[PDB]
């Protein structure tokens, strides 16, 4: 299927 | 891009899929699909086609976002 994910980082 | 999800609580939660028949997008948690890895080739809503899915479920876990930020 078609997805969309936003990932949040911090470094 | 329509976020039309059955936690009726429609907002951008991180992870959606968007349904094959209508392009509306759905929250993958609030259908049971905790990573892409869960997600089927093959995909529809509960509006394009009923399912057996939790929606007081999808709402407690929706809202609970919602209460925290
Ligand atoms: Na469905
Ligand atoms: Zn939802
Ligand atoms: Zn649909």
């Amino acid at each position: 299927a078609r997805t969309k994910q936003t990932a949040r980082k911090s470094t | 891009g329509i976020i039309t999800c059955i936690c009726d609580l429609n907002d951008d939660d991180g992870f959606t899929i968007q349904c094959d028949h209508c392009n509306r997008w759905q929250h993958a948690i609030c259908y049971g699909i905790k990573d892409i890895g869960m997600a089927p080739d093959d995909y529809l809503c509960n509006s394009c086609d009923p399912r057996e899915v939790d929606i007081n479920l999808a709402r407690k876990i929706q809202q609970e976002r919602i209460n925290v930020k």
